[PDB]
RNA sequence: ACGGGGAAUCAGGGUUCGAUUCCGGAGAGGGAGCCUGAGAAACGGCUACCACAUCCAAGGAAGGCAGCAGGCGCGCAAAUUACCCACUCCCGACCCGGGGAGGUAGUGACGAAAAAUAACAAUACAGGACUCUUUCGAGGCCCUGUAAUUGGAAUGAGUCCACUUUAAAUCCUUUAACGAGGAUCCAUUGGAGGGCAAGUCUGGUGCCAGCAGCCGCGGUAGCUCCAAUAGCGUAUAUU
RNA sequence: ACCUGGUUGAUCCUGCCAGUAGCAUAUGCUUGUCUCAAAGAUUAAGCCAUGCAUGUCUAAGUACGCACGGCCGGUACAGUG
């Protein structure tokens, strides 16, 4: 190409969008934004596919030109704005809240949240650096430069961040015994307590987890999203509690469900 | 518009609104006051017994032979099936809008909650035994009936009494109260309104066929006043 | 006009095909009338059974 | 590119060897008994009991204990009981390789229209089928070739506009009696 | 004995965000052809207890046998809102759209023609 | 010899295909050069050369379908110069404009799925089926056969109203009235057999055989069997 | 003795023949109803008539075209364009 692609082919699309083969040629490109390209919702597929408030993306483009979607706490009126893990989506006509979070079949949840909860969020550090006139700047997931935080805030730490004022509240530092998210790989959306970290000079590291039920399993340590300070998460999980459930044991369950009723 | 003999029919409470069933397994919606036929129903797998309904649009059926009870949600285009006891269910009851009473050809009778798939009670020989030794076999319940929103419950066989029950907290036990000596074939039980009397049809035989025959029972209308005092 | 439809040529040679048959084997029957004899000959001198050796 | 499907397959394979007279015989006795039209209706449903007896061998091929043969065998058994073919009693892989084609054959709505008294002949069943004179609970079916599941075999009648099903009389009886 | 056109509502939900109340409509007719729209509207406008006027209802299909009827319908919160989001056919099928008499061969036609004149003298292309 | 994801065939191992709707590369008749721009060595941009080729008042001027339709490529030959931005998405100052990208219909049995051309009863008259057997013979019957008659039920191919569909339509699905006895409202393709005169040719073993036979003295007003079945053959090359 | 049949006094070797199913190319006779899909190829990336295939404005960059227009002596500019 002589230059930039502005087209997305709908097989080629991130399959975790569950889009459907025989509606048409194309898929929705993402616009440029916070999140990556292949790890963001669009809009217009959150607001027709997941919730079916709309049939067709005029639709979508009505209902966003009527200033009624806000993401972060702002409004938005582009269709396909980027919104990605761990944002807050506000439709006050509707008095609804969302946040974006994994479920375990590694795909976003429709996850209802109280309004007090909506005020918040929380962000992955990605680079500390200080800038002009000595002052510290510290970089998120999610493209949010922030200045004067703490001086114990460190990369791979988890913030609190208010989102009327985008301010840092408190913070989760990352250590054995954490609460944490898997964000990519072959277990994304699993939640679990890290036992232990692998360091590769000059490679990538690898951290183990561990979750409720015994269960152990090893990512990159790009992949690991602090949630909560100990076992109690810092926001509210969606309807599975990140345990990724094989057939034998839904059968084992099911046989002592069985035996219980009677 | 039945393909077979007529064996249940209800009016909606409230409405003209009427639904028949039949041994042809279907079940018809009408409106009287506009003598026009509306939809037909499927699902029995034999010959219907019995049918019941209420002010909800709504009606519950006995499946005979087939041992099932069903519940027709019919703007709701929905079928509930509930598996009870064995023989065959001949007569069915609704006590309120979520409950419901059968009784069977072997002798039991059952409560029902319109929200579970099994009896949440169930008696067993509520009429005694009958036979000769060594062949005996539990009385026929030929009918059975209920007082609207209440926990009265009045069962019917050929035992020569009218039983009447009392249902339990939450309709998950059945009580015997007394016995009214009344020699036939109970073939019909309807409470009044108010709950003052209780009707009993009898008769000589059984109101589906002539496999026995009581010759001291009297073809009659019996008036059986119920009496309260605190 | 046989040739005109599959279904009912197929037909024809099912029914003729059974009575070739008839040449060969016996069919079973009931006793749906009292037994009054064979409506045939009774032969003595043939031995249809099967030698074991 | 376009918005259309290219997903296809053959239904049925011709005979290996094209001159056998037992194979012939074969399909002259089963298309006979069960009113087929053609060789191709024989073939397909060969096809069919050819892939599920070749599953059940590969599932027998392995340990009993293995999840795969659980798992898929199960899904198989519990799919051949609902069709009608298996009986509840015989849930195992045995009874799969046990399996004929007349018991697939059994399970036509034509042979099913045929075997429930509402016709007095296969052809005759075949003829009502196509005429748009016979019901599955609502469902007017007019396909002969249509399985009928196990549920579905009881509710099985003439529709409801049908003459046979209490319907209106057909063109020829309205037109006899409007000569008389 | 009468036959009666039965009108049975589905999956009602209240969009906010566009206005309006959306449902599937299941139409029973036993002996009778498929129901025109119009009769449906007049027959939902009595049964929701508003006018025709802002009932929308499309995409009906009949089941093969010929029992029942399967479509979507749409009632507005009001006319105004109907003219603003409603899309421009389904205002034209109740008479409120009109749309262009021309055709697409025309137009680039004359396009590519004002494509060749500069000036005021392009209104006097043809 | 564009590469890969992949397709076919296999017990496996492999082998043969992959221009072709997804990803990556390359080109815009051929070799070179360049402007603008964040991004091009761009060709539905520009400059010169080579090859083609249109108009001209002969001075000059204008070009690039390996985009969508469509035409040509000795005389011999195969999709429409169709409708629309309603869906999917893209571009713009933009909720609104544009889009042969895409969507909708049309067009050679080239490929895949379902599926008609009939079903049910009755009457009369005859005495012979059928199987195994290299011309001999052995078994066998609750029927068979008749280009024989008879009856009143069912239905869609079609004709023709109205809805429904859709951007507008068509198709499919509903539905009123017509619509069957040679139900002539008549299924085909390949293979293999029989039947004949005052007829023709050729060869002989007097009276025969071969090939074949709508052709005869006159005269001119719809046999059988087999394989598949809406499908079924042939040639070349090959596995 | 790794399919069924042929090429010998006996036993063999080497060259061979016929039958059985598919893929590709070209081509016939027939084709009542319906659903889905496809469409390249002269080592010619050979040549092309005609039409179309890329344009775009919000309250919010610039209107002294009466092009059309309300209110007027307040008269820099109403508004559409
Ligand atoms: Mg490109
Ligand atoms: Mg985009
Ligand atoms: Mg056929
Ligand atoms: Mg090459
Ligand atoms: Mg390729
Ligand atoms: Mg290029
Ligand atoms: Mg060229
Ligand atoms: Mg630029
Ligand atoms: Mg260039
Ligand atoms: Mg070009
Ligand atoms: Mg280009
Ligand atoms: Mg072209
Ligand atoms: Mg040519
Ligand atoms: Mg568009
Ligand atoms: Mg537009
Ligand atoms: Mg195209
Ligand atoms: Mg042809
Ligand atoms: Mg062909
Ligand atoms: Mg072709
Ligand atoms: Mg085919
Ligand atoms: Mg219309
Ligand atoms: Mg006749
Ligand atoms: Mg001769
Ligand atoms: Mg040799
Ligand atoms: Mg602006």
């Amino acid at each position: 190409a002589r230059g930039p692609k502005k087209h997305l082919k709908r097989v080629a699309a991130p399959k975790h969008w569950m889009l459907d083969k025989l509606t048409g040629v194309f898929a929705p490109r993402p616009s440029t934004g916070p999140h990556k390209l292949r790890e963001c919702l669009p809009l217009i597929i959150f607001l027709r596919n997941r919730l079916k408030y709309a049939l067709t993306g005029d639709e979508v483009k009505k209902i966003c030109m009527q200033r009624f979607i806000k993401i972060d706490g702002k409004v938005r009126t582009d269709i396909t704005y980027p919104a990605g893990f761990m944002d807050v989506i506000s439709i006050d006509k509707t008095g609804e809240n969302f946040r974006l979070i994994y479920d375990t079949k590694g795909r976003f949840a429709v996850h209802r949240i109280t309004p007090e909860e909506a005020k918040y969020k929380l962000c992955k550090v990605r680079k500390i650096f200080v800038g002009t006139k000595g002052i510290p700047h510290l970089v998120t997931h999610d493209a949010r430069t922030i200045r004067y935080p703490d001086p114990l805030i460190k990369v791979n730490d988890t913030i609190q961040i208010d989102l009327e004022t985008g301010k840092i509240t408190d913070f989760i530092k990352f250590d054995t015994g954490n609460l944490c998210m898997v964000t990519g790989g072959a277990n994304l959306g699993r939640i679990g307590v890290i036992t232990n970290r692998e360091r590769h000079p000059g490679s990538f590291d690898v951290v183990h987890v561990k979750d409720a039920n015994g269960n152990s399993f090893a990512t990159r340590l790009s992949n690991i999203f602090v949630i909560g300070k100990g076992n109690k998460p810092w926001i509210s999980l969606p309807r599975g509690k990140g345990i990724r459930l094989t057939i034998a044991e839904e059968r084992d369950k099911r046989l002592a469900a069985k035996q219980s009723s009677g | 518009g039945h393909r077979d003999a007529v064996s249940g029919l209800a009016f909606r409470r409230g409405t003209h609104q009427l639904y028949s069933t039949s041994h042809d397994r279907s079940v018809k919606v009408w409106n009287v006051a506009e003598n026009s036929y509306v939809e037909t129903l499927f699902g029995h797998q034999d010959a219907v017994a019995a049918l019941d309904a209420l002010s909800r649009e709504c009606c519950v059926t006995a499946g005979g032979r087939d041992g099932t009870v069903r519940v027709w949600k019919i703007p709701e285009e929905s079928q509930l099936v509930f598996y009870g006891h064995q023989g065959s269910i001949d007569c069915i009851h609704l006590i309120n809008e979520e409950h419901m009473v059968s009784g069977a050809d072997d002798g039991s009778v059952a409560l029902w909650g319109l929200s579970k798939k099994r009896p949440l009670a169930l008696q067993r020989e509520a009429h005694g035994l009958r036979g000769e030794p060594g062949l005996e076999q539990p009385f026929w319940i030929s009918s059975v009936a209920a007082l609207l929103n209440t926990d009265l419950v009045a069962t019917g066989s050929h035992s020569s009494c009218v039983r009447l029950w009392q249902c339990g907290e939450g309709f998950r036990q059945l009580d015997l109260l007394c016995d009214i000596p009344l020699v036939g074939f109970i073939n019909s039980l309807k409470f009044s309104s108010s709950g003052d009397f209780l009707v009993a049809g009898v008769g000589q035989e059984h109101r589906l066929g002539r496999w026995w025959r009581i010759k001291e029972a009297r073809n009659s209308v019996c008036i059986i006043p119920l009496r309260r005092v605190p | 006009k046989i040739d005109r439809n599959p279904r009912v040529k197929h037909r024809e040679k099912f029914r003729r095909a059974k009575i070739r048959r008839r040449g060969q084997v016996r069919e079973v029957r009931k006793e749906e009338q009292r037994y009054s004899g064979e409506l045939s000959g009774i032969r003595a001198g043939v031995k249809k059974s099967i030698k074991l050796k | 590119p376009v918005a259309r499907s290219w997903v296809c397959r053959k239904t049925y394979v011709t005979p290996r060897r094209p001159f056998e007279k037992s194979r012939l015989d074969q399909e002259l006795k089963l298309i006979g008994e069960y009113g087929l039209r053609n060789k191709r209706e024989v073939w397909r449903v060969k096809f069919t009991l050819a892939k599920i007896r070749k599953a059940a061998r590969e599932l027998l091929t392995l340990d009993e204990k293995d999840p795969r043969r659980l798992f898929e065998g199960n899904a198989l058994l519990r799919r051949l009981v609902r069709i009608g073919v298996l009986d509840e009693g015989k849930m195992k892989l045995d009874y799969i390789l046990g399996l004929k084609i007349e018991d697939f054959l059994e399970r036509r709505l034509q042979t099913q229209v045929f075997k429930l008294g509402l016709a007095k002949s296969i052809h005759h069943a075949r003829v009502l089928i196509r005429q748009r004179h016979i019901r599955v609970r609502k469902q007017v079916v007019n396909i002969p070739s249509f399985i009928v599941r196990l549920d579905s075999q009881k509710h099985i009648d003439f529709s409801l506009r049908s003459p046979y099903g209490g319907g209106r009389p057909g063109r020829v009886k309205r037109k006899n009696a409007k000569k008389g | 004995m009468n036959d009666t056109v039965t009108i049975r509502t589905r999956k009602f939900m209240t969009n906010r965000l566009l206005q309006r109340k959306q449902m599937v409509i299941d139409v029973l007719h036993p002996g009778k052809a498929t129901v025109p729209k119009t009769e449906i509207r007049e027959k939902l406008a009595k049964m929701y207890k508003t006018t025709p006027d802002v009932i929308f209802v499309f995409g009906f299909r009949t089941h093969f046998g010929g029992g029942k009827t399967t479509g979507f319908g749409m009632i507005y919160d009001s006319l105004d809102y109907a003219k603003k989001n409603e899309p421009k056919h389904r205002l034209a099928r109740h008479g409120l759209y009109e749309k262009k008499k021309t055709s697409r061969k025309q137009r680039k036609e004359r396009k590519n023609r004002m494509k060749k004149v500069r000036g005021t003298a392009k209104a006097n292309v043809g």
